[PDB]
């Protein structure tokens, strides 16, 4: 079967994956314009992963 | 002086400090291919910096047209590069047309600073004194030469370039002196780029077993041309192979188990994966002391395999098969025999890797599977850009080789390098037989005009084993006096010799003083008089190709000058 | 295509173009932070070895440049290079 | 008879082998390779943020060192050589000799971020500042183990004409302090099984290793594989020593008894309740090169009656009555311990005081657990002896449901009086 | 004897279940794998076996038709252990060997190479048909009818000459019911 | 818009992530905890805390993907699970030979683990790996012949594979359901 959508779900997931993108984003650039890179590099792959998940979701679906 | 010894750590630091970003690639290593301890230099240094996770980019070069090619074309993004085993020869800094007033970044303060670093990892010398002395950007890793050494060359260059009356004219005669008795040394390789990295990586505190095989690998493969320098190096291997060597002994063989061990070692040619018989027979040191080139040094060969005792079926049994009892034995029968063939110096120990159930690999196999991966692992100016292509390509299969998990490919090298000896073998059999060699006064000529494998020989690592093959059957002879040699063979496609310039050297097992490759310089000058359409722009300047109708002029130039 | 023409039939070949249409206006509207385009293999790592299998010169790409020597190798973040191995220009794993 | 040999924390014999660790501890560790007629020593250490591995030729045969934060120090004990090498090289290097009497050795060194300190075999004890200049001599009974944390100094004496003692400082920037000098220490020697007397011919005392807690209380772990701990430290009429973890009843406990025998505890550091150890296996009794991860044992206060455990199983399960006894004891001395570390030092990190607060509660449960049985053999006294220990009135009115329940109205009146007095 | 048969045996076995390269337990693997398909053998790589232990190849080498059937009698025991319950049949598993050593022309081999292993090429001219051997013969006397059975290895056999514990000259027959067989073939290699 | 192979399963590299998900015990080489006398985590999938407040040497526990990739480099060290043991399995091996009807109570991510730990790993044992790698073979053999027996039972109503591993049944999943789905198939096919 089709399984019912998780609407609220998904809208709370996409504003995290928003917000954390411009967080990574903002952190990029407080570096170019302390300076450790091991917690940035587990953000950047935490949001692949977590992108890939509601990928692989959406594209079965 | 620019980073000696005792201070690469700084040299490091400041590459992480510059070049290290998650955000950005930023850090590009140029590596010259067609040498194996650049190779191995470059695999530990990208192995630290991939565990340090820095973005970072390698260029595998065949020479300064391509250096000069691929510097022009790197973006301001790129504010370090590192020069592996080429550019301290040559002024950098001229030949790259820089200027450091169009680097110069953030100079407030009697200080400056710059948007680009240039690292030099080069073991070649002598070292062009712009480098060292006369540029603010390029930085040479020094072995401690020149601290060492060029005192008085440090003092004379610095007064000359101050020193803009009888005296002032005595002086500046006096400095010009020193400077030109500096320049037009010969040129001579006096450490191994990998155990420069080595050293490196002991003063990061990152060494380990993988970075210590590369270090010895890088190492070995100056062992045919610089001996000296490898028995300079060996004991500093030995030292690091007992640190990191695991405390377990009698220890059961075990599928995981990588050991690394001082053993055995001897001066034969793939033993391991030749036949016995085939070892000793395309030896370089065995063909020269039994002038095995011709038919009564077969015969030799064969009498010494039957005063040992072993059967000659048993000699060219593939070494896996060959009999356990010859095999556990073979070091007593070679002391008890071959001191009386000569052969004492076969008799080595180095340094043997095996990891788990799949079989030993000593680092000397180990560097001829790399090198014959270099050598042949995969209108005129484009032809040769497409040559110059499959050799930088050749580059990433000797790469690939040094991955345990790629151990296939490290098979394919271990029988390229079978066939290729081969090939040395019978290309160095015609010119002993037919006399190819011309005795001219200053130096020995030979000129390879017509026959087979002559389409091996236009790649410069292989023209150099046919050179290594014969400067050995040379230097074991009491006959010859030591002169230089030059060896030359004709690309039919191109219409050019690739032409290398060879040192002598002393017979094996005896102990000198280097004697040095003038040829480099020699060559340059004849250049430069002539009118002649020469191309000197390979790394390892003592190797040229020259259209065929210019050679005698060339060589008659070269022969009546008195450099050499 | 949405990131031989000659064997459709042309409502096929306008059929194509209409469905190219509408994945990229699903990954154009809402839920566009996710490439919905992208792979479906998991991403094991976040740093690769990549060889430049095929020539392009210099490119930007968001904070810096890759110039796609012929054979060259990089060690990159796979997220900034992961189009050009779609595309068939880098290699490795 | 005794004979005085060179001691540092953890460190091993080589045995058959041709290497051994010179120390190993909260910092890191050190090992020195037989190389041939000289000796490759390698520091290695457990935060490789901070600092960063190195090594070096040694051509004197170092066998006393000692690691810390800010340095290594190093000695060879039968020329009176000692080297100090601090960790970021801006600081120089430096060597010197002291003078030793013939027969006379380096029995220990130590090192404090303004000090160096050696004790030798024939009871000198010769203080250096961090750069070399000396700056004291005194004589004491000869010092056969030594640790310092921060500036503070833990000393372990022993001669056949003092008996085992030990002496604790404070020696700082300033305010340079004395808390125990050369008192009587209560840690048990062995028999003064060839390869423990291969380990006992290394080191006669058999004092495996000697150091502080994360909260810098003294620690020592001798050959009866007991951890003790010097409690209340700091009011010197006070101090008393804790055997907090057995770690032969824990071993035989965890392993689910049979008299297991051939695996070995070699301790690291005590953390906060938690020894970092290297569980070793086999006849011998320290760890090879590869270094294996060090394992971790909470701290068990030794109250395992093993007849008793051996009797209900005959994997093991614990009584609750016992389990409650443990948990009531280890919690109140740890508290006691927390309370003393942030009324003296304060908190280091930022959550001490929260832990603290837990861990009461911890006490009051395993209290609330032992009052249950308490009642449920209906005595009163015993129970009602047990409900004064509870910290929290929040906890007393367990208490108060205990007794009900157990239909004890005794209980109940007298716990509604202490309820009143707590209030008041 | 069947002491130091054992420990062979045993080698064997630690062969089969311990050989491992990246990551992989190809014996174990591919004696599963040809479990499952049901063709009762294992192709051995010598180098594996070289690579291993040199001196079981020591062994093997020095008399393989002693050690081959030692070797399949391990095959048979790590085969029930990966693919038979413990404690809740299988014939005699055929040894075949995978080798790269130098090869000896058919027209050289001789006197010196009886009983060693021996690797060679050349053209298949003839193929006979499938011939039966016996590998287990169930036997019996003739006149007592003392019952027995022989256990045979196709590597040079016969009955006894006489009974076990009168019975005559030469008594035994066999039982061709609970005797087994195996298809032997004839080639003729030119 | 799913490959043809993903369709109804997971490919292996999914139940890798899935297994990457879980929680692993860690020996930290690097220290976060600020003293009272610069960047942190903040992820959004999993728990900030311990890795913010991480101290050399005091064993924390961090989902499995954070573990692997400082493990990569050297800030780490993964301890094992404790049935990830010689004896432990050996226990497991003599259950497994002990009850041939059922499947020993592995969890569910073991074969994963294993692999992915073995792999990145190697160094963190206690025991010698090789000796876990022929244990972990050893429980795989037997399981295996536990599914044939399994498989001689499949039915038109159920099936029940009590501790049965994920890769386990992922394995098994594109035969067992169509197996299952077509006997179904041909007995609803026969009622009236
Ligand atoms: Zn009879």
């Amino acid at each position: 079967e089709l399984l019912p959508y998780p609407h609220q779900l998904m809208k709370r997931l996409l504003n995290r994956i928003s917000m954390q993108s411009q967080l990574i984003e903002n952190i990029s650039m407080g570096f170019l314009d302390n300076e450790s890179k091991l917690p940035l590099l587990c953000m950047e792959t935490e949001l692949e992963r977590l992108k890939f998940v509601i990928r692989s979701y959406i594209r079965c679906r | 002086m620019y980073y000696g010894i005792s201070q690469f750590s700084e040299a490091y630091n400041k590459i992480l400090r510059n070049s290290s970003s998650h955000s950005s690639c930023q850090l590009v290593i140029f590596v010259s291919c067609l040498n194996i301890d650049a190779l191995c230099a470059t695999k530990m240094l990208s192995l630290l910096f991939k565990k340090q996770l820095v973005q970072s980019q390698i260029v595998p070069i065949f020479g300064y047209s391509e250096l000069r090619r691929h510097y022009s074309q790197l973006d301001d993004n790129i504010n370090s590069l590192l020069l592996v085993g080429f550019g301290g020869v040559i002024d950098l800094e001229a030949f790259l047309e820089i200027d450091p007033q169009e680097y110069v970044i953030d100079t407030d303060s009697g200080e400056q600073s710059f948007r680009r670093d240039i690292y030099v990892l080069d073991a070649h010398r002598p070292w062009n004194l712009d480098n060292i002395f006369g540029s603010q950007i390029i930085q040479c890793f020094d072995d401690g030469t020149v601290d060492d050494t060029l005192g008085e060359q440090k003092e004379a260059y610095y007064k000359l370039l101050e020193l803009d009356r009888k005296q002032r004219k005595k002086q500046i005669h006096e400095y010009e002196g020193v400077l030109e008795e500096y320049y037009s040394q010969g040129t001579t390789v006096v450490n191994s780029i990998s155990a420069q990295i080595y050293s490196l990586l002991s003063a990061i505190g990152e060494t380990n077993l993988s970075n210590l095989w590369l270090n010895i690998l890088g190492t070995t493969s100056l062992d045919i041309a610089y001996a000296q320098v490898y028995n300079r190096l060996y004991p500093l291997l030995q030292d690091e192979v007992k640190r990191l060597t695991p405390s377990s002994r009698n220890s059961v063989k075990t599928p995981d188990t990588l050991t690394l061990n001082i053993q055995p070692d001897y001066y034969l040619f793939l033993l391991r994966h030749s036949s016995l018989y085939d070892s000793f027979y395309y030896s370089n040191y065995v063909n020269a002391k039994l002038s095995l080139w011709n038919e009564n040094g077969k015969k030799r060969l064969h009498k010494m395999f039957a005063r040992m005792g072993i059967p000659l079926s048993t000699a060219q049994e593939t070494w896996l098969y060959m009999d356990h009892s010859i095999k556990r034995e073979l070091g007593i029968i070679f002391d008890k025999n071959l001191d009386r063939y000569g052969l004492q110096d076969i008799i080595r120990d180095g340094f043997v890797r095996t990891l788990g159930y799949r079989g030993s690999i000593s680092a000397s196999e180990f560097v001829e599977a790399l090198t014959a991966l270099l050598e042949v692992g995969n209108n005129s100016a484009q032809k040769l850009t497409n040559l110059r292509k499959r050799w930088v390509s050749n580059f990433w299969l000797s790469w690939d080789a040094l991955d345990d998990r790629k151990v296939e490919l490290l098979n394919r090298g271990i029988q390229l390098a079978q066939d290729l000896q081969r090939a040395i073998f019978n290309t160095g059999v015609a010119i002993l037989e037919k006399k190819l060699i011309k005795h001219l006064r200053i130096y020995r000529l030979c000129v390879l005009q017509d026959g087979p494998d002559l389409d091996l020989y236009r790649n410069p690592l292989t023209l150099l084993r046919l050179g290594n093959w014969l400067i050995e059957c040379c230097a074991e002879s009491e006959d010859k006096q030591l002169l230089p040699m030059v060896l030359a063979s004709i690309d039919e496609n191109t219409d050019t010799y690739l032409v290398a310039g060879l040192t002598p050297r002393y017979p094996r097992g005896l102990d000198k003083k280097p004697i040095l490759n003038n040829f480099s310089m020699a060559f340059q000058q004849i250049t430069a008089e002539t009118d002649a359409k020469v191309r000197i722009d390979n790394f390892e300047s003592s190797i040229i190709e020259i259209r065929r109708e210019d050679l005698s002029p060339f060589l008659e130039k070269l022969t009546l000058s008195g450099l050499l | 295509n949405g990131l031989d023409t000659n064997n459709l039939s042309h409502q096929e070949q306008e059929y194509l173009k209409e469905y190219c249409d509408l994945i990229t206006d699903l990954k154009s509207g809402d839920l566009v932070d996710i490439d919905l385009s992208g792979s479906l293999v998991p991403p094991s790592d976040v740093f690769i070895d990549v060889r430049v299998l095929k020539d392009a010169g210099e490119i930007q790409t968001e904070y810096g440049v890759f110039n796609l020597i012929k054979d060259s190798q990089f060690f990159v973040r796979q997220s900034d290079v992961e189009r050009l191995i779609q595309q068939g220009y880098l290699q490795k794993i | 008879k005794f004979r005085y040999m060179p001691f540092s924390p953890a460190g091993t014999p080589f045995g058959f082998t041709d290497r051994r660790y010179l120390t190993m501890n909260e910092v890191g560790y050190v090992s020195t390779v037989k190389n041939s007629e000289q000796y490759s020593i390698t520091v290695s250490f457990f935060d490789v943020g901070r600092f960063r591995e190195y090594h070096f030729e040694d051509l004197f045969g170092y066998d006393l060192c000692f690691l810390n934060e800010k340095g290594t120090l190093f000695g060879q004990s039968k020329t009176g050589q000692i080297q100090y090498r601090p960790h970021d090289s801006i600081h120089s290097n430096w060597t010197k000799i002291i003078p030793l009497q013939a027969g006379e050795r380096i029995t220990s060194v130590a090192a404090t971020p303004v000090r160096v300190i050696v004790g030798t075999s024939l009871g000198y004890f010769r203080s250096f500042n961090q750069f070399g200049v000396p700056f004291a001599v005194e004589k004491t009974s000869p010092i056969v183990a030594l640790t310092a944390q921060n500036y503070r100094v833990f000393s372990v004496h022993y001669s056949q004409f003092h008996g085992l003692s030990y002496s604790l400082s404070e020696l700082g920037t300033s305010s340079k302090r004395y808390y125990k000098r050369e008192c009587p220490l209560p840690m048990s020697l062995p028999n003064i099984k060839d390869a423990n007397l291969d380990y006992y011919n290394f080191n006669p005392m058999g004092i495996k290793s000697l150091f502080f807690s994360s909260y810098g209380d003294p620690c020592i772990f001798g050959s009866d594989n007991t951890l003790l701990l010097l409690s209340k430290w700091r009011s010197p009429e006070e101090s008393k020593w804790l055997p907090i973890l057995d770690s032969n009843m824990e071993i035989w406990k965890m392993s689910g008894g049979k008299e297991t025998t051939d695996i070995h505890v070699w301790p690291l550091a005590l953390a906060y309740d938690t020894l970092n150890c290297i569980l070793v296996k086999g006849k011998h009794i320290w760890p090879e090169f590869p270094l294996p991860l060090p394992s971790e044992m909470e701290i068990r206060m030794p109250v395992f009656v093993k007849s008793k455990l051996l009797e209900e199983n005959k994997e093991i399960q614990i009584p609750v009555s016992m389990a409650a006894e443990e948990e009531y004891l280890r919690s109140k001395v740890l508290s006691e311990l927390l309370t003393d570390t942030l009324e003296n030092d304060g908190e280091m990190y930022g959550n001490e005081n929260e832990v603290l607060a837990a861990l009461n509660g911890a006490y009051d449960k395993a209290l609330l657990r032992l009052f249950a049985s308490a009642c449920s053999d209906q005595n009163v006294e015993k129970a009602l002896s047990l409900a004064h220990e509870l910290k929290q009135d929040r906890a007393l009115t367990a208490a108060v449901k205990i007794s009900e329940r157990a239909e004890l109205p005794s209980l109940v009146k007298k716990i509604n009086n202490i309820r009143e007095a707590r209030y008041e | 004897n069947d002491d130091d048969n054992t420990e062979i045996i045993k080698s064997f076995k630690n062969f089969i279940l311990e050989f491992r390269l990246d990551s992989q337990f190809i014996y174990r693997d591919q004696l599963r794998n040809n479990i499952l398909v049901k063709n009762y053998s294992l192709t051995v790589n010598m180098e594996h076996l070289i690579g291993y232990n040199e001196d079981i190849y020591k062994k093997l080498s020095d008399e393989p038709s002693d050690i081959i059937p030692l070797f399949e009698t391990a095959i048979t025991q790590v085969a029930k252990r990966i693919s038979i319950l413990s404690r809740a049949s299988l014939p005699t598993f055929q040894l075949i060997l995978n080798s790269n050593a130098n090869q000896i022309p058919l027209r050289d081999l001789d006197s010196e190479h009886v009983s060693k292993i021996v690797r060679l090429s050349g053209i298949i001219i003839s193929t006979s048909v499938l011939s039966s051997r016996a590998t287990y013969l169930s036997i019996m006397c003739r006149n007592c009818r003392h019952t027995t059975s022989i256990t045979i290895n196709n590597f040079n056999v016969s009955l006894p000459r006489s009974c076990l514990s009168n019975c005559g000259p030469d008594p035994y027959i066999i039982i061709h019911e609970s005797s087994k067989f195996i298809d032997q073939q004839f080639l003729k290699l030119q | 818009s799913l490959p043809a192979h993903l369709q109804q399963t997971f490919s292996p590299e999914e139940i890798q992530f899935i297994v990457e998900n879980e929680p692993i015990k860690i020996f930290p080489r690097i220290t976060t905890r600020q003293k009272i006398r610069h960047t942190r985590w903040q992820l959004i999938t999993t728990d900030d805390k311990a890795l913010n407040n991480m101290v050399a040497m005091r064993s924390t526990e961090v989902v499995l993907w954070i573990a692997l990739l400082l493990k990569q480099q050297s800030k780490c060290s993964i301890v094992a699970p404790q049935w990830l043991t010689t004896k432990e399995l050996d226990r497991k091996i003599q259950y497994e030979k002990t009850h041939p009807d059922r499947f020993s109570e592995l969890p569910w991510n073991w074969l994963v683990l294993a692999r992915i730990l073995f792999n990145k790993a190697k160094d963190d044992f206690h025991d010698p790996i090789h000796e876990l790698r022929g244990k972990i073979q050893d429980l795989r053999e037997i399981r295996q012949i536990k599914v044939l027996k399994g498989l001689k039972y499949l039915n038109e109503s159920h099936l029940q594979l009590d501790n049965l591993s994920l890769l386990e049944i992922n394995e098994l999943r594109p035969f067992i359901t169509e197996i299952m789905d077509k006997l179904r198939e041909i007995h609803t096919a026969s009622l009236t």
